[PDB]
RNA sequence: UUAAUUUAUUAAUGCAAACACCUGCAUUAAAAAUUUCGGUUGGGGCGACCUCGGAGCAGAACCCAACCUCCGAGCAGUACAUGCUAAGACUUCACCAGUCAAAGCGAACCUCAAUUGAUCCAAUAACUUGACCAACGGAACAAGUUACCCUAGGG
RNA sequence: GCCUGGUGAUAGCUGGUUGUCCAAGAUAGAAUCUUAGUUCAACUUUAAAUUUGCCCACAGAACCAAAUCCCCUU
RNA sequence: GCUAAACCUAGCCCCAAACCCACUCCACCUUACUACCAAACCUUAGCCAAACCAUUUACAUAAAGUAUAGGCGAUA
């Protein structure tokens, strides 16, 4: 799959926004995926199981557990309810926040 | 999802865009069998494009 | 350089190289690929195991 | 286990292993082909492909033919390249009756003909189809050289066609002994099916009748090993001679 | 139905069913009512206006109607001037 | 000839395969019966001075029976080929 | 067997084919052949019944049985906007069917309680129409009997 | 008749279904050649999402007894 | 402490590969195993399923359980 070509402005029209070097000295990091998108996908279970899913986390991601746990509350009221996959290195929160983690990811720089 | 394929390097706009370039950018996946006649544009995302 | 697949890799009999199925399948399948030179009661037997098995899977059982 | 060959190749591998091996090609090659015959009891579709009304979309079609049963007396007569057809209907032609069985045996007729060739009146069981193949092939001559062996389908028909095709392949003086002239015209005026007589004998033999001709040929006395060893013996002293 | 076939071994439609019945792409059937053209002389225009019309099946009779047909009928379809394309994305659920 | 037609219709084949038959496809349903059609003369050329029906050298359009029966067996008639018709147009060319 | 379905089998006719037999297509007989003989029931049988509605049982939201007690229904009449659409509801304890309906467009300026029948198939250019399918959720069309009965079971 | 095969015939009927330990868990019905059975419902079980459930007070529910429905508080 | 109990290895199963067999002498289709005299082919049917049964009911991959057929139902 090509790397996307050098724009002159951003975002492109589309939306899409690269990764910015160098990378932030966050504890964390998100990678992006093949197509050089930011991973966050929203995840349905049993019909009304909406979740989100933050997915390529390396590093800390205990971190990103309380720093999106930071971000999401005053949209909720309460801390919302997750769950780290140490292993996986995902983080899946309960309900869409998709393009709100997406946007918060953009903003952080990854 | 056209101007999409073009930010992102998978649809050369420098060139004709025939069904073969979509295909082989993998933008649209279109299966004869099953009797798709290709593609059709649809007007989603006309402003920003 | 994908010019084996690792199914490629396996020996056994000819109908199922590469396949798995239950035991209808296994039995239709070898019907269809190696059955026109089975053996005469060899064949007969596996026709009345798919007419039994067809008669099992299709009529009998809990869930439907 | 398995068989290291499929059944249904069996008979063709008996056409390599032994008596049969040895028969001449142009036989073996007319017992491997598979033509069809002419449809005599099915209207044939017209072409390979046609739209159907039901949702107008063109579909192929094929045509499968009827089987035909021809009990012996078609092979010891003439019939077309028809015989019984043994099948079932429904009762009055609706599908929710009585599924009963039904044949259909031609209409036969004894009838009489003259062979020019062969010159001879045979009194042959016929059918109204065969008199009509004659009449389209101007003659019995004609109609035995230029029916397939597939679709004149009887035995006598190919009988009487080796019969033919042995007497041209021969220029025969015995078809009209001391008449010449007429000899050469009944002979020109089937010069189209000139075969040579080392192939026109095998034709229309069944694959047993022809194991037998070609046991026939190819069995001999045995050589005396008195007169091999002679030959070898006296080509010895022969070899001692230019010693 | 049939499970497993005896040629190919897989399930097979019943032909009834798609005779019948319209699977939208959400999961949704649609059925038309039972006697719709039926003795309209002595019907009501309120129980003909019932009639016609195109009615939702059950959630029970949709996993029904989805257990005796095959991933084909489950599938999207692109037509070209759909009646029914509107329809087959929900909108607009809170479960 | 009796010509008939199946009832159930067959599953087509293939290019290189036969049509394996049912015990349905063995049902038959009567399309014709030809002995029951309007019967077609032949033509024949007489060679004699036959009865009524032509004279010498003139080819004509017999039923059947007569053809068949009298005329094609005692030398009378020949064939209407593209052989003797030759034969004959160069016999009325020598009067 | 005068139950239902056949006439493949014979035997006759009749018509075609052919120049009586044979073949093809009808028709009538005999000989048979295939299949069947619903349900309720103070064990079973006779009688009676099988669907829909009203009343009592079931006194006051809803529901509530019986070979329980009493009435009824299987239409008629009027109108021809008894047009078309459409929020929201009720619902015979499921489903299927049933009911009610504002606003709107178009116009004027239905009564009765029940008053009924699915799907497929037919008929029709179309709109529509089609069962005492009353065994009334209806198998497209199948009777009596066996102390000769038989088998699997139950009392 | 008997034998072999189809044949592992079919059986809404009878009989039988093999380690451990814990947990949750019983009585409306409608159709059906149906009442020795099935299908839907009701009840039951697990998982999930959410927000009310249960008990109930005044008021309220028709003309020709015991109670119930409804129902805020608690 | 009797009866017993134990035991591995005959062989076999499923594949693969490969196309098998068959006159020591004698006897052997007559009452086979006896030395020797005047004619073959002709639709499988049904079980079963359809909860009866009456038409009907299966006998490489992918297209595809699609087109089709079907008491338009079981099903194919
Ligand atoms: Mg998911
Ligand atoms: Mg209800
Ligand atoms: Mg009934
Ligand atoms: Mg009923
Ligand atoms: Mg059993
Ligand atoms: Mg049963
Ligand atoms: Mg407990
Ligand atoms: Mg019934
Ligand atoms: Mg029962
Ligand atoms: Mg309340
Ligand atoms: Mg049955």
């Amino acid at each position: 799959i090509p790397d996307p070509p050098k724009h002159e402005h951003y975002p492109t029209p589309s939306g899409w926004q690269p990764p910015r070097d160098p990378p932030p000295n966050l504890p964390y990091f998100v990678r992006r995926s093949r197509m050089h998108n930011i991973p966050v996908y929203k995840d349905i279970t049993h019909g009304n199981r909406q979740m989100t899913v933050i997915r390529k986390v390396e590093g800390d991601i205990w971190a990103l557990q309380k720093d999106v746990e930071d971000f999401l509350s005053p949209l909720l009221g309460k801390t919302p309810v997750t769950q780290v996959n140490e292993v996986t290195g995902t983080l899946r929160i309960k309900g869409y926040f998709d393009q709100e983690l997406k946007a918060w990811l953009l903003e952080k720089g990854f | 999802r056209l101007q999409y394929l073009i930010d992102l390097g998978r649809v050369d706009p420098s060139q004709p865009i025939d069904l073969t370039q979509l295909v082989n950018g993998r933008g649209v996946t279109i299966q004869p069998l099953k009797r798709d006649y290709g593609v059709q544009l649809v007007e989603e995302g006309a402003d920003t494009f | 350089n994908f010019e084996k697949h690792p199914k490629e890799l396996i020996r056994g009999p000819i109908w199922l190289r590469g396949w798995k199925g239950n035991e209808l399948q296994r039995c239709i399948r070898k019907r269809k690929m190696v059955g026109s030179r089975m053996f005469a009661d060899d064949l007969h037997n596996l026709n009345k195991r798919i007419r039994y098995l067809y008669k099992h899977f299709n009529r009998h059982g809990k869930f439907r | 286990p398995l068989h290291k060959y499929p059944v249904w190749l069996w008979k063709r591998l008996q056409l390599r292993e032994g008596i049969c091996s040895r028969l001449p090609g142009h036989y073996l090659r007319s017992l491997e082909e598979e033509r069809t015959p002419t449809p005599v009891h099915y209207r044939p579709h017209g072409a390979k492909f046609k739209i159907n009304p039901k949702n107008g979309q063109r579909e192929r079609v094929e045509d499968v033919p009827i089987p035909i049963y021809f009990p012996p007396e078609s092979q010891r007569g003439l019939w077309g390249g028809e015989g019984w057809i043994l099948g079932q209907i429904y009762a009055n032609n609706d599908k929710l009756s009585k599924r009963l069985k039904k044949v259909w045996k031609p209409q036969l007729f004894e009838r009489e003909f003259y062979s020019e060739i062969l010159d001879k009146k045979f009194t042959v069981t016929v059918t109204m189809r065969t008199l009509d193949l004659i009449d389209e092939a101007y003659g019995l001559d004609f109609y035995i050289l230029k029916t397939p062996k597939e679709d004149l389908c009887s035995k006598f028909g190919m009988d009487l066609k080796r019969g033919m095709l042995l007497r041209l392949a021969r220029q025969d003086p015995q078809l009209h002994p001391e008449d010449p002239e007429r000899r050469a015209a009944i002979y020109d005026k089937y010069k189209e099916f000139a075969i040579p007589e080392e192939e026109a004998e095998w034709v229309g033999l069944t694959l047993e009748e022809a194991i037998e001709k070609q046991r026939l040929l190819e069995e001999k006395d045995p050589v005396p090993l008195f007169k091999i060893y002679v030959a070898e013996l006296i080509q010895q002293l022969q070899q001692q001679a230019l010693s | 139905l049939t499970y497993f076939s005896a040629r190919k071994g897989k399930r097979k439609t019943v032909k009834a069913v798609i005779d019948r019945f319209l699977r939208l792409h959400c999961g949704l059937w649609v059925r038309r009512k039972a006697g719709y053209k039926k003795k309209l002389w002595k019907k009501t225009p309120a129980r003909k206006k019932r009639l016609r019309e195109f009615v939702f099946c059950n959630k029970t009779q949709s996993k029904l109607l989805d257990k005796m047909t095959t991933s084909f009928w489950k599938r999207r379809n692109w037509y070209v001037d759909d009646p029914y394309q509107k329809y087959h994305d929900r909108t607009n659920l809170k479960v | 000839t009796v010509i008939v037609e199946r009832w159930w219709k067959v599953p087509l084949a293939g290019e290189g395969r036969k049509p394996r038959l049912h015990r349905r496809h063995r049902v038959y349903k009567l399309v014709e019966d030809t002995k029951h059609r309007p019967k077609e003369n032949l033509e024949l050329i007489l060679t004699q001075s036959v009865e009524n029906v032509g004279v010498r050298g003139d080819l004509v359009s017999v039923k059947k029976s007569l053809g068949r029966n009298r005329l094609l067996p005692q030398g009378l008639a020949v064939y209407a080929s593209p052989e003797n018709k030759k034969l004959f147009e160069e016999e009325k060319l020598l009067r």
